[PDB]
């Protein structure tokens, strides 16, 4: 459970830095 | 059971990159999250401009039986290898303006499966001799070689911290190795057939293997056991490629059902099909800044998603 | 009444139009179709497209309700229709010649690297040849302008002209297609029995559909023009001529494996 | 690399003259080339441009329809043919390499230059001053102005900073207003805001005084300033 | 237009790269790739030319691993050369069982469904002298033929050729190894070309 907790914690912290999770509005997306 | 599902994550082909004609076996993302490198049986290694779907560099090869390619973290060099047992290293940034091959690491006899850079002067290779090796590019000879496989080694990956690396072989086994000393840190088993795709989780505390038995697996480096299994009943074919995303929620897994599947790496049950190829999915990668996903398949087309 | 007849003529026209539109679309979409075969099939589909959008709906009223053409329209109608039909037949011959060179001397058919100029040269020579064979005679006709006349080229008054036209567009294509297919068979035949029977059957089907859909009208027209200068069989042969462009997009570019893949992607 | 040029000298007004350039020690046929000039007493001027594959060709409005540019890849040679020469055309010329792909450094090598003495909404840049006496051991700050904003749509900026020493050819100090070309001491800097930009030479030493120039490369024609003369 | 003065040159560069890739593919898409198994570290590639044709043969016998993770990269080959001997039918290591198992594995494999197979039998003189005092009864007790090379050789040839399970898609061109090998393989690949060629345009 400790090993799974370590990897899930890293997922939560970098949530807003993942475009593929939360797609950026086309104003900042260079691939449109 | 307390993790919310990401749900259906649809994606659209922003860019279709045409120009590769024969089969495609490898790809790697650059450091600036804008350049790409791809390897095919035309004897070609291409560096793509990703934003505008432009071509920056095209490199011919010597042994067209390639299986892998790498991108230097400083953007200066590239590397490749395959069925010819040697690893080639090319210099991108010369005043001459053309890419030249600077190093040719030799000393293997089984087919090379992969190669990844450590810095501008250190590399790691794994081949069919059942042996891995750390090479010092300036000297030209191995500084340490790693033995202990009974079957051919098909993959490896380098840690973000740049101190260790993990390999996997046709013995249904994987092995974690230190770099500067030579000891075998650990040996993992569990697959029902050979292992043909491995990846290194960005936090450096896990890794994922792909098999030719219709299953993907996550093991942990410290706990010395398998963490997760990723497979579906409608699937009967084999994995070919595995990669993660910045946070790690999306495990992008290639398949032979012709369809990349994005898996919710935490619930072990979701398949966001990125359908759109007509053949087997070979390779795939994700940018450093998460701005895209590229997949390449046997049909000679490379697709960008977000 | 005549409403049912008009509906069915329009139905045939729409079917032809769609049948060749799909070929054109599946050639412009996929970029792996850049061989000789796909270029030639595209030429075929374009030559068959304009029959369904111009000739049939314009011809419906001239015989169905009222002869509302005049010269300034009927000259255009005749020229368009004849050009399209002749071009379609000539594309059939060109595909079959590609097929014969395929299994007649295959050593020289494997190491040529000519890209566009040659292929488009052929694709344009087809249309130029079709025009210069058929078209320049419709316009030079003048006796066909008698008042109250159903509109159809003046040279119907000369059976020799019809004989020359039908010789340069019916005899030569059937001879060439039959020869190419027979040579294909011999060059393969010289387990085995089943394959030989399948090949013979398919080649016979192609040649037979060509002959059935294009013989009666030429024969019947020359028969009537010989001395007995219209019965229902005349309409039968007339429409049987147009009925080829219904099946020409079904034998050649639908059996093909590459084009089958191109379609099934969509 | 190496670039050696021929054709300079003294020419009468009118007529025509051709200046040739020979490249050595690099892949010639993957480069775009510019012909630039400098007045015998005043700043620099651009002339012409040819690109990779002998496609795009550009001339200055002053030289339009009378100068033509060309290249020859088997022998690694470049040509500027020059018709309608007038006494105002006296200058000394530079052949400048430039490779246009993502991330490259254009204007990174200039030839030794060849002398040639002859017997609108264009962005023209005004050099801010003409002489700044600064003693060795103290920083030097130079600026220049522009006629038009230079931030393009793709987030780029196009201002170039060059230095020339007596009896010498220019070298690339700054490219695209913020980047430092490799092969020069790392004590230079560049900055500024729209149409108003600045070069800085920190901790001035010997052999670091001379004429300084700026350039704009947002849209053709290419223009220059006057050139600040940093002296001892 | 939303480009600077130099993005045009970037686009031109990409266009040249695309042209070069297409030309190289056209150059490399009209060669006959034959794979040799058993006439002549890692892949040993051999190139030669015959009658306007470019033969790229792969001598791959230097690899010391299995074929499952290694053979599918040869999907597009024209043909396979297969070389075995006749003199070693009785040498217990025997060798006929190994050769037959190899041929059965190769011929009935999916990657070569439409791919024909050329098969060679060599070392025939040693076999002919052997059968003078060592008949096939040692290895073929069910054999009831005359003590001559011809009947036994035909027996062995039909024994290998009766292993074909794809009789209506690919043939086997058996030839006794004796420069007739090059002519045999040239005729074989010509016929493979014809049969695969009048197949992609219908014609069954
Ligand atoms: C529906 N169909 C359209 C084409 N059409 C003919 N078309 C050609 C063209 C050429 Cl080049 C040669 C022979 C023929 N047959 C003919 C013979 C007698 C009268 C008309 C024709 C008449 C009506």
């Amino acid at each position: 459970s400790k090993a799974a907790a370590d990897l899930m914690a890293y997922c939560e912290a970098h949530a807003k830095e993942d475009p593929l999770l939360t797609p950026v509005p086309a104003s900042e997306n260079p691939f449109r | 059971n307390n993790i919310d599902p990401v749900g259906r994550i649809q994606m659209r082909t922003r860019r279709t990159l045409r120009g590769h004609l024969a089969k495609i076996y490898a790809m790697h993302w650059g450091t600036d999250s804008r350049l790409l490198v791809s390897a095919s049986q035309d004897g070609k290694l291409i560096i793509w401009d990703s934003y505008t779907t432009n071509k920056v560099h095209a490199i011919p090869l010597r042994s067209s039986w390639v299986m892998t390619c790498a991108y230097a973290p400083s953007g200066n060099y590239v590397a490749c290898g395959g069925l010819d047992n040697i690893c080639s290293i090319y210099n991108l940034k010369t005043r001459e303006g053309n890419v030249r091959v600077s190093r040719e690491l030799a000393g293997h006899t089984g087919y090379l499966s992969c190669c990844r850079f450590l810095d501008d002067n250190q590399i790691v290779t794994s081949s069919g001799d059942t042996t891995c090796a750390l090479w010092d590019i300036e000297t030209g000879q191995q500084t340490t070689t790693f033995t202990g496989h009974t079957g051919d080694v098909m993959s490896l990956s380098l840690a973000p911290d740049t101190r260790l690396f993990v390999s996997g072989a046709c013995d249904a086994s994987a092995k974690l190795w230190d770099v500067r000393e030579g000891m075998c840190r650990q040996t993992f088993t569990g697959h029902e057939s050979d292992i043909n795709a491995i990846c290194f989780f960005p936090n450096g505390n896990a890794f994922a293997t792909g098999s030719d038995d219709a299953t993907c697996r996550l093991f942990d480096l410290r706990a010395d056991q398998e963490l997760m299994t990723y497979s579906h009943d409608n699937i009967i074919c084999g994995i070919t490629s595995v990669s993660f995303s910045k946070s790690g929620r999306l495990l992008l897994a290639g398949y032979d059902d012709f369809n990349c599947n994005v898996w919710d790496a935490l619930k072990a049950d979701r398949a966001g099909v990125l359908a759109g190829h007509d053949n087997r999915v070979s390779c795939l990668g994700v940018t450093d800044d998460g701005m895209a996903v590229a997949t390449g398949s046997w049909d000679s087309f490379l697709k960008i998603w977000n | 009444t005549r409403v049912t007849l008009a509906f069915f003529m329009s139905l045939v026209a729409f079917a032809i139009m769609l049948g060749n539109a799909l070929v054109i679309l599946a050639f412009v979409v996929d970029k792996n179709l850049r061989h000789r075969s796909s270029y030639f099939f595209l030429n075929l589909a374009i030559s068959d497209f304009f029959v369904g959008v111009i000739s049939i709906p314009l011809y419906i009223p001239h015989t169905l309700f009222e002869w509302d053409f005049g010269k300034e329209i009927c000259v255009f109608w005749l020229t368009t229709d004849y050009l399209l039909c002749t071009a379609s037949v000539y594309n059939i011959v060109l595909i079959s010649y590609d097929r014969y060179l395929s299994v007649s001397n295959a050593v020289s058919y494997r190491t040529q690297h000519t890209g566009v100029l040659k292929i488009v040269t052929l694709m344009v020579a087809v249309w130029v040849l079709a025009f210069l064979v058929n078209g320049p005679m419709i316009l030079v006709s003048e006796s066909w302008k008698d008042e109250g006349s159903e509109c159809e080229p003046g040279f119907f008054s000369e059976w020799y002209i019809l004989a020359i036209t039908s010789f340069l567009e019916f005899v030569i294509p059937v001879i060439l297609v039959a020869y190419f297919n027979m040579n294909i068979y011999w060059s393969l035949w010289k387990v085995e029995l089943l394959r030989a029977r399948r090949l013979a059957k398919s080649l016979a089907i192609l040649l037979g559909v060509f002959a059935v859909c294009w013989a009666p009208y030429s024969l019947f027209t020359i028969v009537l023009s010989f001395y007995s200068s219209k019965s229902v069989w005349y309409r039968i042969a007339f429409w049987l001529q147009w009925f080829n462009s219904f099946v020409n997009p079904l034998l050649y570019p639908l059996c093909h494996k590459r084009f089958q893949k191109a379609f099934l992607k969509i | 690399v190496q670039l050696v040029e021929s054709g300079g000298g003294l020419v009468q007004p009118g007529g025509s003259r051709k200046l040739s350039c020979s490249a050595s020690g690099f892949a010639f046929s993957s480069f775009g080339m510019h012909w630039v000039r400098q007045a015998p007493e005043k700043g620099l001027e651009w002339v012409a441009y040819i690109s990779s594959g002998s496609g795009t060709i550009y001339y200055a409005d002053t030289v339009k329809g009378r100068f033509t540019i060309s290249r020859d890849d088997p022998k690694n040679t470049l040509f500027l043919q020059m018709t309608s020469l007038r006494s105002e055309d006296t200058a000394m010329y530079y052949c400048v390499r430039s490779i246009y792909y993502y991330g490259s450094s254009p204007f990174d090598f200039w030839g030794q230059g060849t002398t040639l003495t002859v017997s609108s909404a264009d962005i023209v840049m005004t050099q801010a001053t003409s002489s700044v006496p600064v003693t060795p051991g103290e920083s030097v700050s130079i600026s220049c102005r522009s006629s038009k904003s230079l931030l393009h749509s793709n987030g780029n900026t196009y201002l170039y900073w060059f230095l020339q020493r007596p009896g010498q050819s220019p070298q690339l100090l700054i490219y695209r207003m913020s980047n430092l070309a490799s092969g020069v001491p790392d004590r230079f800097s560049g900055s500024g805001s729209g149409t108003a930009f600045t070069l800085t030479i920190s901790r001035l030493e010997a052999e670091d005084v001379g004429v300084y120039y700026c350039m704009q490369h947002l849209e053709y024609p290419l223009t220059f300033g006057a050139g600040t003369k940093l002296e001892l | 237009c939303t480009l600077s003065a130099e993005d045009k040159a970037a686009v031109e560069r990409s266009k040249m790269i695309d042209r070069n890739l297409r030309e190289d593919g056209e150059k490399a898409a009209r060669e006959v790739k034959l794979l040799l198994l058993g006439i002549v570290t890692g892949i040993v590639e051999t190139h030669f030319t015959f009658k306007d044709l470019h033969f790229k043969m792969f001598d791959v016998g230097a690899q010391r691993s299995e074929r499952k993770k290694w053979i599918h990269c040869f999907e597009g080959v024209t043909a396979i050369i297969f070389c075995v001997a006749l003199s070693d039918y009785d040498l217990v290591l025997n060798r006929m069982h190994e050769s037959m198992k190899l041929f059965d594995s190769i011929c009935n494999n999916k990657w070569f469904t439409d791919t024909s197979i050329i098969l060679f039998l060599n070392k025939k003189d040693l076999f002919e002298e052997k059968i003078k005092k060592s008949p096939l009864t040692i290895c073929y007790p069910e054999y009831a033929g005359s003590n001559t090379y011809e009947e036994a050789a035909a027996y062995i040839q039909c024994q290998f050729e009766d292993l074909n399970k794809r009789k209506d898609t690919k043939e086997i061109y058996t030839h006794f190894t004796c420069t007739k090998n090059v002519q045999f393989v040239f005729d074989a690949v010509t016929d493979v070309i014809i049969k695969n060629n009048l197949k992609d345009c219908g014609l069954f």
